[PDB]
RNA sequence: CGCGACCUCAGAUCAGACGUGGCGACCCGCUGAAUUUAAGCAUAUUAGUCAGCGGAGGAGAAGAAACUAACCAGGAUUCCCUCAGUAACGGCGAGUGAACAGGGAAGAGCCCAGCGCCGAAUCCCCGCCCCGCGGCGGGGCGCGGGACAUGUGGCGUACGGAAGACCCGCUCCCCGGCGCCGCUCGUGGGGGGCCCAAGUCCUUCUGAUCGAGGCCCAGCCCGUGGACGGUGUGAGGCCGGUAGCGGCCCCCGGCGCGCCGGGCCCGGGUCUUCCCGGAGUCGGGUUGCUUGGGAAUGCAGCCCAAAGCGGGUGGUAAACUCCAUCUAAGGCUAAAUACCGGCACGAGACCGAUAGUCAACAAGUACCGUAAGGGAAAGUUGAAAAGAACUUUGAAGAGAGAGUUCAAGAGGGCGUGAAACCGUUAAGAGGUAAACGGGUGGGGUCCGCGCAGUCCGCCCGGAGGAUUCAACCCGGCGGCGGGUCCGGCCGUGUCGGCGGCCCGGCGGAUCUUUCCCGCGCGGGGGACCGUCCCCCGACCGGCGACCGGCCGCCGCCGGGCGCAUUUCCA
RNA sequence: UACCCACCCGACCCGUCUUGAAACACGGACCAAGGAGUCUAACACGUGCGCGAGUCGGGGGCUCGCACGAAAGCCGCCGUGGCGCAAUGAAGGUGAAGGCCGGCGCGCUCGCCGGCCGAGGUGGGAUCCCGAGGCCUCUCCAGUCCGCCGAGGGCGCACCACCGGCCCGUCUCGCCCGCCGCGCCGGGGAGGUGGAGCACGAGCGCACGUGUUAGGACCCGAAAGAUGGUGAACUAUGCCUGGG
RNA sequence: GCGAAAGACUAAUCGAACCAUCUAGUAGCUGGUUCCCUCCGAAGUUUCCCUCAGGAUAGCUGGCGCUCUCGCACACGCAGU
RNA sequence: CCCCCGGAGCCCCGCGGACGCUACGCCGCGACGAGUAGGAGGGCCGCUGCGGUGAGCCUUGAAGCCUAGGGCGCGGGCCCGGGUGGAGCCGCCGCAGGUGCAGAUCUUGGUGGUAGUAGCAAAUAUUCAAACGAGAACUUUGAAGGCCGAAGUGGAGAAGGG
RNA sequence: CGACUCUUAGCGGUGGAUCACUCGGCUCGUGCGUCGAUGAAGAACGCAGCUAGCUGCGAGAAUUAAUGUGAAUUGCAGGACACAUUGAUCAUCGACACUUCGAACGCACUUGCGGCCCCGGGUUCCUCCCGGGGCUACGCCUGUCUGAGCGUCGCU
């Protein structure tokens, strides 16, 4: 029975929301139960970026969004074969293959390349046993690190 | 519970038999049959609206209100009126914003904890923490809340190198980081002025923290010292300036018993 | 103050854990301290009482010095039962009376194979804290 | 009128496996209302909810697009925020009522069938040995079985793959054992056992202390321990404990080297030849349920039923027509994610025994109903049974003494022990039922007193009696106030230093890639403005911000002053 | 003041529904104990506090075995967004700006070009500022200081009333066009009207009061409806088998 | 269901059992709704209602307020006149 | 000249200010204070919980309970006098409620009046003596009177009962 | 003062409020995530020196062996033992056990009926008979044996 101007009001509350009715009691100990998570993850990984595998620059969709960029799903195969990169070898380097996405232009195809050869660059393969032949970088730039990437990395600031 | 006296199965024999109207509970060759349940006023049953789980427990504050009432709280344990009006014993007690090496970081040992606190003559607070220890008043007692106390000196450190562990069974005595600062343990039952002991790494780390004025916090993003409403908070002085005191109307006070009527 | 949860400070829960503790703990609880002699010689704080264990009255109606020699532990009254420690009842028919360990100082242990080595294993673990904090 | 292959199909208490019930919060299929709501009412909603039913696990389902989109594009699932209570649905009304983008948790990808390539390269079950045996497994050897040619292994699966040619570079994984070395985060992984400070010090309360003063710094000790419980009252110290990369002993877990037995010739990049999608499926017509899906979102039955530059999709039917985007008909999967059932714990602004769960106890117990089912009441002696020995009255129940108890006016349904209610003792009343309001009076129990309540406090005058002073200086100490802002230190406003500016930072899409590093961009450096510091100089608020001297005054202490003073007393 | 008693005056038993109850209306023997406006979501106004064209809050992160801790702190998060920062139209979309001056186009109250000022005015408008004139002041005059009074005049917030203006919709009317393009293209005027509009801002966050709903819903209080189950031990029938 | 037929009977139950759940079913309708004091203080009137035991909005009430005046020798306004 | 209050000696004192000034304190004026429903305000009115705080109180006796023990508020209640009780309790400043009963044929438990009231009425039936026993109308034995009256109150079974 | 009655008081009961405790709830978190035909969950009955109930257990029954632990146990008895000893007790549990129903399994549920294997006595397989041990429920998978079919053939 309305009495002299509010609004209307349709609240949802004819069904049962008693019965279900989520409270969040939780949301401390379960912020906890994540923390162990990423604690455990990184140190059972040791040198491995903690955030997880390099990801891709890349572009949001609708109109209003545009001018965003973002941390993709993973770098396209059209990009691979260009860095050199083979894409069953990139899963096992901590590169990130989405095998999913259509590459439209040279401009965020290039942009998205330099990241890979970015990576190259600076990554220090570990060597499969420790007396080990090519390709893995050597005792110095080995010895010098054992840091963990700590937040994304490479991270993507529009 | 959500079944509270609410597992019955009772009827109500309504109207033509004497009784009430309750629901009332079937069959049974027991004295629980026909006595009432689901009634707030029955034994069994349940009370009004259960207690539920979703009652809104927790609350809420904007950042800067409760960084400003950190500020209030901090101000305040200057100024020994405020202070010493917290009952904090603060009589034989050298300076009060009362700063102190940072070798105390360093003890590792209650002995020279208590040993710090009498040389900066502050046991006669934990002292009196110390005789004011009873046992609560009321119902806690029988859970996990029996014994009470006051509240000790607030003692505070830039880096546990330590120390926390010195002053810790010593009772009233709580530690807060200078970065970790909380309203509850610094102003105890929303009053203000607790007793604080800065440890000049510290103290120095005050300003950094939580700005001086014309300048940032540069330790929280945005963050700078809330403005004052007035400069001068006394105001005897301001109402004998001569300023104010030469452009006001002379007083009327003869008083005037009113006039019986002959 | 406690601190390693996955341990209690409930006034019930412990409460509980008292009068139904079994028998093998009860032992630990029905301790009783030593003498400063023995506590000397020994370097040992408090050892749980035994039945033949010679102990001193220190609170309790009839505190004294007469060293009594224990007679039998009521673990279940969770209660020691000493020797000229006792009443006399309506008929004359004297009873002992029930005194804690916790009430009483040992005077003279019982001296055995299996009381020794816990002697010398709680002595060792003292030295072992001391020379630890050394 | 035979014997023999196979195909179909039986029988075996055959050899070996396995399935079935329960549990059921969470999990998945389906099924499925009506109260209720709409002020009725059937449409709608409750609500795909309860019951019913079916099904799983330590989580369940889903999942590697026949997606999203309309961007300059993204990129399996689920979850949280968000969209957003929005697009629409509806006697467009009650209600209903999602999605797309972004951010974040987590984040892993993969496998079939076919086309083909490869002496079935396969697979199953026996027998003998070699190792292994408390999750039955490797190794070998056997014209020992059998499936499988209606098709078993490898590569391969669309993100290309196969096959070829020459372009480049070069060779370590897997598993059965069998050892051994580093016990491998709460701050030595899991579990168990076992273990690690300090007073019953004085005095004094008390039945008993755990209480109150004290005790070489709030007393003595300990204090990485002062949580808690026990302990004839409130106990850090008595005891268990507590804290404490505290100790040690088993066991269990997991990870590191060796030996061995087996398994494996597994790359990378270029040019060509060809080879490709899963049918009564999609789709359509229809009907039925569903959502929000709509001139059809989803799911159904039936009817009709495809194609191969096809098919679906690209959200008001449809033709034409242009563009985008996936690729169904086969399949798996951690992770976040859910958990009123279980085991095992931790806590609380909780309830505190007509509350709290039906249940603090013989509680799902007693009892009821034939049965489905229904389903209670009921905690407390004391500290210790020390629970009345013994005399006596009484058939006995009960008493009186006595005894025990700090307390039996704590006596075995015992802390306390209300009111109704009843028990008797004392006082007073009593023909309009009691009971009530206003006003007095009498009497009592008590309560103040007074064996004068003459209540106190100043000042003064008088008369007695008694100490050292007050007034004064002088020595000291400590305040206060004043100013000369005298001298210095302090800060407000102004000016000067351009002096910090690079030895002062941080902010700014300010500017230079004349710079440097890394790949036009990123990082770094250099210029600019706004901000915040030094030097010194000048003015002014000269400010509770002092500190030094000079002053003026006060107070205390110590000297002096012996008595017409200055106190005390009556 | 309270206990009993005494008197004098007063005097119906409460609760409730009720135009009207002592009711010849209903509940109510007495006493103990229990017992009825609760929580959440959503609005709305009122108020408290923070910051302010912002402000937040999560959800996430970074910082704990929590003793206190399931706290507090912090995050280009800090804004990915909500709310606000602008409306109007069904929709394509448009979008709050005027004055003045000079010059140029015939100022044609039409078009364009340079400068100046910037939210138009009127009436009320707390009201701040100015203020003629008093009004003293031991003498006559002179005169600076100082207040009180002060007719009269000026700025005028907030607000109210009005008159003006600009955006969008729609109408009417009527002018000139630009020209990446051709105008069934786009574009510009005047007047009127519709708008929950702009016309130099007030929200955001967080409290609390009230209220209104949705919620079991202040508690108690039906006849019903639905879904699943148990019963022929009574009786009703049928049947089977016994007895009189 | 069963009825030689009477709405008989279905275990003290029948115009159609009992048990549990949906279940706080719904109720414009009965009843009640728990501490003091101070101040102001009604209506049973309006239009629409599947409205006549109820609602909708007219009123009247309180609270919260605000804009001002001036009783500070120096007031306009309002009004059961 | 017409001089300085650290002194005019003060009803005016402007050189510094109540005892009074909890600056939401206190003081003087006037004026006014019928109330259901409702609102609003005020409640050192009341209950239970926590953060503070009260060198709170407490085995030299708390809560409750009880009091023809003194009082105070208008009153919610509050405060004081004694006894008993035997373990814990309160005051202020805050915060938090499942928060204050006479009512609901309200719920549970208890208790009255009624009231020592209704009532112990279906089958004709008992009496004596002895025993036993503390105690006998009620048991037993004897004796006597009676009934059921073989379609039984006789003697055996089923189901049920156990 | 006669008795009753009412009020109040002084005490006696009755009742069980109030208060004060509390080995129980409730709520909220965390860890793990525990069945079975080898025979579960659920029931029946039995088991102690004196034992009705709860609880614990299973004819090997108020437990079994073992390892810690390490002297009790106890309402009362009674006990071994040698407390220089698996050594009392308790916890753990890992060694062994598992009465009757039950998915309940030979068939039915009376508690009766059987079948088929073994080993005692009986026999001297002579068959019962008496004694003892193992199997025997339905579905279905892989395999095996025995088959059926005017199904399709082949050879005769
Ligand atoms: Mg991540
Ligand atoms: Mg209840
Ligand atoms: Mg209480
Ligand atoms: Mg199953
Ligand atoms: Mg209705
Ligand atoms: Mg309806
Ligand atoms: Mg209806
Ligand atoms: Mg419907
Ligand atoms: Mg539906
Ligand atoms: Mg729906
Ligand atoms: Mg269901
Ligand atoms: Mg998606
Ligand atoms: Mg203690
Ligand atoms: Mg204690
Ligand atoms: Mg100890
Ligand atoms: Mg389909
Ligand atoms: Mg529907
Ligand atoms: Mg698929
Ligand atoms: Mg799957
Ligand atoms: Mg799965
Ligand atoms: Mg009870
Ligand atoms: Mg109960
Ligand atoms: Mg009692
Ligand atoms: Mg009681
Ligand atoms: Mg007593
Ligand atoms: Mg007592
Ligand atoms: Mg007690
Ligand atoms: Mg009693
Ligand atoms: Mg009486
Ligand atoms: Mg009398
Ligand atoms: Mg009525
Ligand atoms: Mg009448
Ligand atoms: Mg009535
Ligand atoms: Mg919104
Ligand atoms: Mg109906
Ligand atoms: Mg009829
Ligand atoms: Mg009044
Ligand atoms: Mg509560
Ligand atoms: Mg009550
Ligand atoms: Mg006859
Ligand atoms: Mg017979
Ligand atoms: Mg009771
Ligand atoms: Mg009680
Ligand atoms: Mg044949």
């Amino acid at each position: 029975a309305p009495s002299r101007n509010g609004m209307i009001l349709k609240p949802h509350f004819h069904k049962d929301w008693q019965r279900r009715v989520a409270t969040w009691f939780n949301q401390p100990a379960r912020k906890i139960r994540r923390r162990k998570a990423r604690q455990a993850k990184a140190r059972r990984i040791a040198p491995r970026p903690a955030s997880g595998p390099l990801r891709p620059v890349v572009r949001c969709p609708t109109v209003r969004y545009h001018t965003k960029v973002r941390a993709g799903r993973g770098f396209s195969l059209e990009e691979l074969r260009v860095a050199g990169i083979h894409k069953k070898v990139a899963r096992t380097i901590g590169i990130s293959v989405d095998p999913r996405r259509r590459n439209k232009c040279t401009e965020s195809l290039q942009a998205n390349v330099q990241r890979l050869k970015e990576y190259r660059s600076k990554l220090i393969l570990f060597p499969r046993k420790p007396s080990a032949p090519k390709k893995g970088d050597s005792s110095a730039e080995e010895l010098k690190l054992a840091t963990q990437l700590t937040g994304p990395v490479m991270p993507i600031r529009n | 519970s959500e079944l509270a006296g609410h597992q019955t199965s009772a009827e109500s024999w309504g109207t033509g038999r004497a009784v009430a109207r309750i629901p009332r509970v079937r069959g049974g060759g027991t004295h629980r049959s026909g006595q009432g349940a689901f009634g707030n006023m029955c034994r069994g049953g349940r009370m009004f609206a259960p207690t539920k789980t979703w009652r809104r427990w927790h609350r809420r504050v904007n950042t800067t209100q409760k960084r400003y009432a950190i500020c209030s709280a901090l101000a305040a344990s200057a100024l020994p009126a405020l202070v010493m009006s917290k009952g904090h014993r603060i009589e034989e007690v050298p300076e009060l914003p009362l700063v102190v090496e940072d070798k105390v970081e360093s003890y590792k040992k209650t002995k020279e904890a208590v040993l710090l606190l009498k040389k900066l003559k502050a046991w006669n607070d934990i002292k009196k923490v110390y005789a004011s220890q009873r046992m609560r008043a009321g119902k806690g007692k029988m859970r996990n809340r029996r014994r009470i106390q006051r509240r000790g000196p607030c003692i505070i450190y830039n880096e546990d190198n330590g120390i926390i562990k010195a002053f810790r069974n010593i009772p009233g005595i709580t530690l807060l980081n200078v970065s970790k600062l909380n309203i509850l343990k610094l102003a105890p039952g929303g009053h203000v002025g607790r007793f604080c002991i800065w440890t000049e790494s510290a103290f120095r780390k005050l300003d950094e923290l939580y700005g001086t004025w014309r300048k940032a916090a540069t330790l929280k993003s945005n963050y700078n010292l809330p403005m004052h409403k007035m400069l001068n908070t006394d105001l005897s002085r301001i109402l004998k300036s001569p300023e104010i005191q030469r452009a006001l109307r002379a007083p009327r006070k003869k008083i005037h018993r009113r006039v019986l009527k002959k | 103050m406690k601190f390693n949860p996955f341990v209690t400070s409930d006034r019930s829960k412990n409460r509980k854990r008292h009068f139904n503790a079994p028998s093998h703990i009860r032992r630990k609880i029905m301790s009783s301290p030593l003498s400063k002699e023995l506590r000397q010689k020994y370097n040992v704080r408090s050892m749980p009482i035994r039945k033949d264990d010679e102990v001193q009255v220190v609170r309790g109606h009839y505190k004294g010095q007469q060293i009594g020699k224990v007679v039998q532990v009521y673990r279940k009254k969770y209660v020691i039962y000493i020797e000229r420690v006792q009443r006399e009842k309506a008929n004359g028919t004297t009873v002992h009376v029930g005194i804690h360990p916790s009430k009483v100082v040992i005077t003279r242990l019982k001296l055995d194979k299996d009381r020794k080595k816990i002697l010398e294993r709680k002595a060792k673990s003292r030295q072992v804290g001391k020379e630890k904090g050394k």
